[PDB]
RNA sequence: GAACAAUAGUAAGCACAAUCAUAGCACAUAAAAACGUUAGGUCAAGGUGUAGCUUAUGGGUUGGAAAGAAAUGGGCUACAUUUUCUACAUAAGAAUAUCCACCACACGAAAGUUUUUAUGAAACUAAAAACCAAAGGAGGAUUUAGCAGUAAAUCAAGAA
């Protein structure tokens, strides 16, 4: 989960307080290694992210431009599969999950009006609806 | 930067005229110097000042022929006469304190 | 007679630099430039500093041409702040009005 | 009925504020009586009338572009910020400002809030779809702005009655708060120096 | 209490025209710029060396035509020509008004290098705005 | 303030507009106020429709504010309300089949209750008279007392709290200390009366 | 020197008012604020009355006006947890005055030492970095400012 992060720079300095490359490192060095398509048996995982990454823009989600020129060199083939926001269905589901777990404690939050606003305020993404749920 | 950028940035200074040996940050001052036009050369600094003698000497000159009237300097020979005639004057050379 | 004696130092000062404004010119060219060798530079720090000392940029002052005050003098105009306000509220002068916003 | 200033030009003579009340609460006891035809005339001379008051604004009709129905534009402008606003009366509920989804352009919980209260307030907050483009100002000038434009802009769909509905919320009237500017001789806007008596 | 270019009442019996009866704030509200020209624009240099050659105008003229000057004098510059324009009491005879027109003309065209222009208005006595 | 005397106090309830026709003086207040043709100021920015808003929590929310961060002040105002949920929460979990009906699970009934119980009934005002200052009870108006109960609260979770634990999570003990009449603030408030009490004599020295 | 169900006052001038500016109005803010008071401040913006100097109280050149025992005013940065550091606009990671068998550590130098850069004939002036980590743990009597886009926090440009 990541892996934008074994190609980025990296912040960590040395005693010079000189920044150092991502190979330098040997944990994300030996970790490469098992991302590059040679071995047999197996099958790998990745998630490109943002909360966690270096010297990237907020906007930016796109594969390409977080794994960069380099990153991206040495990943193809590939299937992007895309993570989507919640749909009208998917979202009465969730606040219907809340509501048996007696989450929702606003007195107006039962009714179809509450569920509105909190599709309008959270638009229908899950991380925001998470939030906004904590505290009302 | 490779080996390709060089030649170009190079080529480029090259036709318009630029440096194209790298040069020192100091060193770029003396390009500077001849660039521009020196402080003590400027309009704005040597012509700063308006020729007050020429302004003075002039309208002198054009009081005495009748020209020009001036009141101020007519303020001021009105009120030394009375000084003489009071008779508190300004001493010769060599006059103030060594009688 | 301009207007102290002061400005007439001033008017000295200007003119001295002019002639010799030139000749510092290629003289300090040798000093700011590094790729010379260090033993022409301190033979070059000799001869500038042997020029006469009213021929420094730094050394000219900006005063008024009016009333000759050393300070608060704008440098659009050239005239000191109280002579400035003097020809500004007759309105003896195109485009200036008291500001109101 | 007359001004003292309009009835000292009527008269060609100055006048004082005890003779022109005087003069008024004598024509009120002329007019409460029964009205003569003469009279009437005598008493219109002194008659002035005032212009229309209304507070209604004027509905600007919906227009019809390259087979879309139903869109309107509005303007608004807010602590430096001016927000332009179309809304399509025919999709579902989006707002893509300055080509960017809302939730990424405006991340505050309350800058959303701003944009919810009008559709809000109409119960139509899935029911139109929206592009902006506002410029200027801070997260919030801009959040106003928009908020604002979207109060104008709705209108044409909205009935006359739940118009004058928007006006008591608040919705319609433009923000006439700006920043002023600072006085030459103070720290601020209205603070000014520590004032030591001795 | 403010002093710039003001003229203090004294009960009803001085005359003020009406460049004196206004305070310095109401310029460019009631009454315009005694001078015009483009120094003093935004973008364009040249505004010290015509604010020098305004003042010594002010300084020729009132010099040139003793008493006989009603009030300030009005200066426009267009391309590179000088107009002056000027009240003049009735005191000189005509000879004399000439004389000092053509003197002034070609001291002064020879003097800035520019061509002058010199307009006079005559007057009997100083316009009276106020009190009087 | 750009805005004149004319300018009158936005209405923003929905449900004041959506249901009229069940009363007849109320019709006539709402339907003079465009009649007279009066202006109505512009919407706050703070206040909203949003049915999920409470006036209590925006006063205390910009108490919370130090300079001018609302975004910080709402989130230290979002997390005390998690942070008071998580307890409340988990301490139903492990409760007896009589203590789980006793628990009360919304923060906003909590952080209701909890000031309603922090608010002095009788202050104090000092009074000069014969050259020296005497404490004189006064009864404190309903507005003061609810602003008195909030600086409270906001005074002693700022000053006497370790550097180490966090803002949201102190606040939150402090409701719950109050919510069961034992926390610190309910003996700032018994020490008031306890002063109020002392000068029940000196009544007699105020004039109104 | 006024009594409006009016009893000696009248019409003009200046000021307030109105108007104008801040590109709609409104409000608000600017701007305005007479005659006088304090022999209020300014002979050093400049001019000038009276008194004084005139091989000198005038003019020019060169070098130099150091230094803070101590007291005080107005400010900037702080004394942290609504904080510090990094990435980044505001959904993150990490640090956190204490523990200790040794260690080593938070906030806070703007100061000071050294090096370098910028301007300049001259660096004593300014700025950057490295090293350095002191007072400071919310301040006695007393006291200043603010009524809404105001206080407060934060950012930027310009005048010379
Ligand atoms: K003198
Ligand atoms: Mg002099
Ligand atoms: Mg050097
Ligand atoms: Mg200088
Ligand atoms: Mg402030
Ligand atoms: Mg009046
Ligand atoms: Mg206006
Ligand atoms: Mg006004
Ligand atoms: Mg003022
Ligand atoms: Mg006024
Ligand atoms: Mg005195
Ligand atoms: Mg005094
Ligand atoms: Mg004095
Ligand atoms: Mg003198
Ligand atoms: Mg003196
Ligand atoms: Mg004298
Ligand atoms: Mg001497
Ligand atoms: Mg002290
Ligand atoms: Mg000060
Ligand atoms: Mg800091
Ligand atoms: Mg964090
Ligand atoms: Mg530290
Ligand atoms: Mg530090
Ligand atoms: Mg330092």
């Amino acid at each position: 989960d990541g892996v934008n992060a074994l190609w980025g720079r990296t912040t960590l300095k040395r005693e010079d307080k000189s920044p150092i490359a991502p190979e330098e490192l040997a944990l994300i060095h030996n970790l490469r290694k098992m991302v590059k398509n040679d071995w047999q048996g197996g099958a790998i995982v990745l998630t490109v992210s943002q909360t966690g990454s270096l010297f990237k823009p907020r906007n930016a989600y796109l594969p390409q431009e977080l794994l960069g020129k380099e990153g991206f060199d040495a990943l193809d083939p590939f299937i992007p599969i895309l993570v989507s926001n919640y749909n009208p269905k998917e979202f009465e589901s969730c606040i219907q999950y809340y509501l048996e777990n007696n989450w929702l404690q606003h007195e107006k939050a039962h009714t179809e009006e509450g569920k509105k606003e909190l599709l309008f305020l959270s638009n229908r993404n899950p991380g925001q609806l998470e939030r906004l749920c904590a505290y009302l | 930067l490779s080996e390709y950028a060089v030649r170009m940035s190079r080529l480029s200074a090259r036709l318009f005229g630029e440096v194209a040996r790298p040069t020192d940050s100091k060193s770029m001052k003396v390009v500077k110097l001849f660039s521009e036009q020196p402080l003590a050369k400027r309009k704005e600094t040597y012509d700063w000042y308006p020729n007050h003698n020429t302004y003075f000497a002039l309208m002198g000159t054009l009081r005495f022929l009748g020209l020009y009237r001036d009141e101020h300097q007519d303020f001021r020979d009105e009120q030394l006469r009375l000084k003489k005639l009071r008779g508190k004057g300004k001493p010769r050379k060599g006059e103030g304190k060594r009688a | 007679y301009y207007v102290d004696w002061k400005m007439l130092r001033d008017v000295k000062r200007r003119k001295m630099a002019y002639e010799y404004a030139d000749e510092r010119l290629r003289i300090n060219s040798l000093r700011k430039n590094t790729i010379l060798p260090k033993d022409l530079q301190e033979v070059a720090d000799e001869e500038i500093a042997s020029l006469p000392r009213d021929s420094c940029p730094v050394r000219i002052r900006n005063r008024c041409v009016m009333t000759s005050r050393p300070r608060g003098v704008k440098r659009r105009w050239r005239l000191s702040r109280i002579v400035f306000r003097h020809l500004a509220d007759h309105g003896q002068l195109s485009g200036v009005q008291r500001a109101m916003w | 009925w007359l001004i003292k200033e309009e009835l000292e030009e009527m008269l060609v003579e100055k006048l004082s504020d005890q003779d022109y009340a005087q003069f008024i609460r004598l024509l009120e006891r002329l007019s409460a009586l029964p009205c003569g035809a003469t009279e009437e005339d005598f008493v219109n001379r002194f008659r002035r009338s005032i212009p229309i008051q209304s507070k209604k604004q004027l509905i600007e009709p919906l227009q019809y572009d390259e087979q879309g129905m139903a869109f309107s534009r509005g303007e608004g402008k807010r602590k430096t910020a001016k927000a332009e606003v179309v809304v399509y009366g025919q999709g579902s509920g989006r707002i893509d400002v300055n080509g960017v989804d809302y939730l990424l352009y405006f991340p505050v919980t309350q800058d959303r809030e701003q944009l919810m209260f009008p559709l809000h307030f109409l119960d139509r907050l899935g029911k139109h779809d929206m592009t902006c483009a506002v410029s200027g100002g801070g997260r919030s000038a801009q959040a106003g702005a928009v908020r604002l434009a979207m109060a104008r802009a709705l209108c044409s769909f909205v009935t006359e009655d739940e118009v004058e509905w928007m006006r008591q919320a608040g919705l319609l009237t433009a923000d006439p708060r700006v920043r002023e500017r600072k006085k030459p001789g103070q720290e601020g806007a209205r603070r000014k120096f520590t004032w030591k008596k001795r | 209490k403010n002093r710039a270019a003001r003229v203090r009442v004294s009960k009803g019996d001085k005359p003020v025209t009406y460049e004196e009866a206004h305070a310095p704030h109401y310029i460019a509200h009631r009454k315009g710029w005694l001078s015009l020209h483009t120094g003093n624009l935004d973008g364009e240099d040249h505004a010290a060396e015509r604010t020098v050659e305004d003042v010594f105008l002010r300084k020729f003229m009132l010099g040139t035509f003793p008493g006989c000057l009603a009030d300030q004098l009005v200066l426009k510059r267009r391309a590179n020509q000088l107009e002056i324009c000027a009240l003049v009491l009735r005191q000189l005879p005509p000879h004399k008004f000439y004389f000092l027109v053509g003197y002034s003309e070609t001291l002064l065209s020879h003097f800035y290098k520019c061509p002058v222009h010199l307009h006079l208005q005559t007057v009997p006595s100083k316009v009276v705005y106020k009190y009087i | 303030s750009r805005y004149g005397p004319e300018y009158k106090d936005p209405q923003i309830d929905k449900e004041y507009y959506r249901k009229p026709l069940a009363e007849q003086t109320e019709e006539e207040k709402y339907e003079r106020d465009f009649k007279k043709t009066q202006l109505i100021k512009a919407a706050p920015a703070t206040k909203t429709s949003s049915v999920f808003e409470d006036p209590v929590i925006s006063k205390f929310t910009n108490m919370m504010m130090k300079g001018g961060n609302k975004v910080l002040a709402r989130s230290l105002m979002t997390q005390t309300l998690e942070a008071v949920k998580r307890k409340q929460f988990a301490k139903y979990h492990a409760a007896s089949a009589e203590e789980q009906a006793t628990i009360e699970r919304n923060p906003y009934t909590i952080f209701h209750q909890a000031l309603k119980n922090c608010e002095p009934v009788i202050g104090l005002v000092p009074i000069l008279k014969g050259g020296h200052f005497y404490q004189v009870p006064v009864p404190l108006a309903d507005r003061r007392r609810r602003f008195l109960a909030m600086k409270w609260m906001i005074a002693e979770c700022r000053e006497k709290k370790h550097r180490r634990v966090l803002m949201p999570e102190k606040l939150s003990q402090e409701l719950l200390e109050a919510f069961h009449n034992q926390g610190p603030v309910i003996k700032r408030k018994h020490d008031m009366h306890k002063m109020a009490e002392a000068n029940r004599a000196l009544a007699h020295y105020r004039w109104w």
